[PDB]
C-alpha cells in the first residue's frame, strides 16, 4: 500500500541494513546514492501528485459553477 | 539528514534589506552600497527608491516582510507587470486554496 | 458564484468614472442627480445596481440600453516621502499627535530613514514598507493575511509555486 | 426571470425557444431580412450546446484523472 | 464574394458577438419605436456573457492543464 | 527519472540483495521493500503518462472551443 | 471534431425523415419534390446541406425557420437465424454457393451451428459475429480495427481503461 | 517475480464461446438446457439459437461470445454495457478512441 511506501522515505529496513555495512568498512556508498534517488522520488512524486489533486479540485470547481 | 523529510513537514528593517538586495542578484556610492549588505547602517527612503530602479524593482519590495502572513513570497515586479485577466488566476487559485480548509 | 449582474453593472459604472468622470464620484452624481451617498454605496459594493438605476445610470453615461449589463472584459483582455507622508496623512484620519518614542517628524521635505519610519508605522501597528507603497499597488496581491498565516506549509507552497509558473508562462 | 436567464439553467433555456427567437421568427414573416441576426442567435445557441457538452466532457476526464491519483495517494 | 456565416463558425466569431451584433442592433431600434423588449433584450444579455465567461473560464483552465503537465512532464522526464 | 527507471530492472542493490540472500541471512524484510519501491516507480510513471495523455485530451477540446 | 453546420443540418435531416418520414428517403423525397438520389446524398453525408435547401428542407419538414440550423441535442429522449442468411444474402449480393462446404441455401427459419456461420463467414472474408444485430448499438465498430491494433500496448490499456471508468460512472 | 513492471527499456468460435462463458462466471446456466454446461472443453458446437438463449439468459446476446475478443484490433470491452450508456457518454468513448489514434501519428 502507497501508506507503506510513504513509510519507506524514513528509516526503512533496507535503510537501517545498509548503514551498519558502511561502518564495517565497505563503501556503499553507490548503494545508498541509489536508496536516497528512490526515497526522495516517493517524497517529490507524491508531492506532485497532491498539488495536481488541488488543482484538479479547483479546475472541476469551475466547471461545475458552469455547468450547474 | 539526506532524504527529503517533506512529508513529515516542520528581525529588523536593515536586516531584511541585507537579505532581499543579496537575494536581488548608479548605484551611486558604492561604500555607501557595501555597508548596507551587511546592515550596520539604517539607509533613507529615497535612497532606498533610486537603489530599488537599479534591478527594475520598487523600494518597499527591499523592506518588506516575510513573516507566516506576509509570507506570500513571490516577484512583485512580475506580478505587476502581468495582465489584469491573469492577475485573476492567482487571486482566484489562493481564494480557493482558502476554501479547501473550511 | 463568478458574475452577477449587479456585480457586472459595478464594474461598468467604476469603469464609466474611471474612465470619463476620473477622479471624483461627485462629478456622476452631479450628472445623474442623485445623493453621492447613493452613487458612493454603488461603487463599494454596499447597494446593489437596479433595473432602474442602471438604466438612469446609462442614461446619464451616454450609452446604449443594456451596456451597462453586458460583461466588456473581452476587450479588456511619485515620491517615497510624499507618500510616506501621504500614507502617514491618511492614517491620521482613522495614535493622534503627540505620539511617542521619536520627534523630529517631517513631512513634506524630508527622506526618513527605513528605522525611523517603521518606528512610526510599527506605532501603528503597521509595517514600513506601507508607508513608502506606489500610486495604485500593482505588485500587491489583495487578500486575508490571516489565513494565508492559517495555511499548512504544503498549502503555501502549492499557491507559491503556481504564481511562479504564471510568471514563467507570461515571460 | 432576469437572474434566471443568468444561472446556467436559464441560458441553456434559451436553446431551443426564447422570447427572441419568438421575435426574430416574426419579423421575418414581414419581408425584412433577418439572415445576419438571425445567424447570429443560432451560432450564440451552438455554442451553448457546444461549450455545454465540451465541459460536461472535461468534467468526465478530470474526475478519471482524479480516480487514478486516489490510487497512488490513497 | 465570401460568405457570411463561415466567419461566424470560428469562436473569433462567436466572441465578435458579445458587444454589438446585428442582433444587438436590432432590438434597440426596435424599443425605441415603444414596444417594450426588455425580455429580448435580457436573454441576449444572458448569452454575450455566457460568451465571455465560458471564454474566460476556458482559459483558466488552459493555464491549470498547462501547469499540470509541466509537473508531469518533469516527473516522467 | 531515466535513472530511477533504470533501477527498476537493473541495479546495484538488486544485485547485492540476491547475494546477501544465499548466505543463509532472511532478508525477506529488506527485499520486500526493494521490490514495492520498484513497483512504485513502474506504478507512478504509467499513471503520470496515462494522466499526461488526458490533460492533452482536455487541452485540445479547450483550444477547440477558444481557438 | 468539433461540428460544422452541414454537420448539424445533416443530423437533424437525418432524424426528421426517421421520427417524420419512417427513416426512408423517398418518402420525403416525394414531399420536398427532389430526387431520392439527392437526397441520399445529403443523409449520407456526401453533398453538403445547401443553405436553400435546409430551408426547402424546413418548409417540406414542417419545421420554423434556421431549425435545421440548430443543434437539438439537448433534446429528451426479431431474429437471429434468419438475419444470419440476411447478413450471407446481403453478402452474396455484392450464385447458391457456397463454394466452402455448406450447401445449404440457407432458407435460415432453422437454426444453424457457429462452426457453419464461421464456414460461410470467412468465404465472404468477414467475421461469423457480423452481421448479428440490427441495432448495431452494442458495439463501437466505427473505429478502424487496422489503427486500434496499430496502436502500441501502451496506448490501448488508456482506451480500454477510460471505457470501463465511463461504464461505472453510469450504472 | 514479485515485481510488476509493464517495461524493459525505453482458434475457432467453439473455443471463444467456452472461453467468454468461463468469464462470465465470477461475475448452473441451466436453467435452460443442463447439456451444454459442459461447453467449456469446447467439444461441441452450440447452434446459434441455444447460444442467443446462452447469451439472452445473462441479458448479453448470442454474438458477444463469439468475438474474438484476443484478437489485436478487438477492444476488450463489455458490449452490454456500452448498448444501455446515454449517447452522451458513447460519444465521450467515442471521441477519446480517435484522439488516441491521432496521438501515434
Amino acid at each position: 500500500t502507497p501508506v507503506g511506501v510513504r513509510s519507506l522515505v524514513e528509516d526503512s529496513h533496507l535503510m537501517k541494513l545498509l548503514r551498519e555495512l558502511d561502518k564495517d568498512g565497505f563503501n556503499v556508498d553507490g548503494p545508498l546514492a541509489e536508496l536516497v534517488a528512490l526515497v526522495n522520488y516517493v517524497t517529490s512524486s507524491q508531492m506532485t501528485m497532491q498539488d495536481l489533486q488541488t488543482h484538479l479540485d479547483y479546475c472541476a470547481e469551475q466547471l461545475r459553477k458552469q455547468t450547474t | 539528514l539526506d532524504v527529503d523529510h517533506e512529508l513529515d513537514a516542520v528581525w529588523t528593517v536593515e536586516k531584511q534589506a541585507a537579505a532581499t538586495l543579496n537575494a536581488w542578484m548608479a548605484g551611486i556610492g558604492p561604500a555607501t552600497v557595501n555597508r548596507i549588505m551587511k546592515a550596520e547602517v539604517s539607509t533613507t527612503i529615497g535612497v532606498l527608491s533610486s537603489l530599488a530602479r537599479a534591478f527594475g524593482h520598487e523600494a518597499y519590495e527591499m523592506i518588506i516582510p516575510v513573516g507566516a502572513p506576509g509570507i506570500i513570497d513571490y516577484d512583485h515586479r512580475m506580478y505587476a507587470a502581468l495582465p489584469q485577466e491573469e492577475k485573476n488566476k492567482i487571486t482566484s487559485f489562493i481564494n480557493f486554496v482558502f476554501e479547501q480548509n473550511k
